[PDB]
């Protein structure tokens, strides 16, 4: 999500 | 003097969202933080607040301070999983083709420097030497995030205790  | 009392409300909040990472924080537990007479650079130490709001005021802002809060609503959310009890896997690495950061974050002009603050400095990703995020440092980032977001949500709906100085930006 927020890091991939 | 004067200076202090805002570090030390400051600090005492920053303290608070270390025990607890999904603490939520009040406009009445803000208070000591939003009616200060200091300036921006007083007020926000590792953010450059000014830099993020003049460099994307472009328009009407209705709609820059929706895309602002936005990206600061993602930013504060980005410092709330590094202290958390326990951080999600890919904490340490940043894509930016990643959905959410390019459609939220990289499209605001200062957005990938508030990242660098959370510890994110080899270019995004922590360098290898460190191993952990530094507890007191993304604590303090995410509250002066989370503060920006509030003082633009108070400007966005008029309310601001200094409405009538942060408009000259």
């Amino acid at each position: 999500d927020m890091y991939r | 003097e004067e200076e202090r009392a805002f570090l030390v409300a400051r600090e005492e909040l920053a303290s608070a969202l270390r025990r607890d990472s999904g603490q939520a924080f009040s406009l009445e537990q803000l208070r000591p933080l939003l009616a200060s007479s200091l300036p921006l650079a007083a007020r926000y130490l590792q953010l450059d607040a000014a830099r993020l709001v003049r460099c994307n005021a472009h328009g009407e802002p209705r709609n820059y301070l929706n895309t602002l809060s936005t990206a600061l609503n993602i930013l504060e959310k980005y410092g709330r999983n590094l202290l958390s009890p326990q951080r999600p896997r890919y904490w340490r690495g940043v894509k930016f083709n990643n959905p959410v950061f390019r459609s939220t974050v990289d499209a605001v002009q200062g957005g990938r420097d508030v990242l660098r603050l959370y510890g994110y400095t080899e270019e995004l990703s922590f360098p290898e030497g460190q191993e952990e995020p530094d507890e007191h440092q993304v604590a303090t980032v995410t509250l002066e995030v989370l503060l920006l977001r509030t003082e633009l949500s108070l400007l966005l709906q008029n309310t601001h205790p200094r409405q009538q100085a942060l408009e000259q930006l």
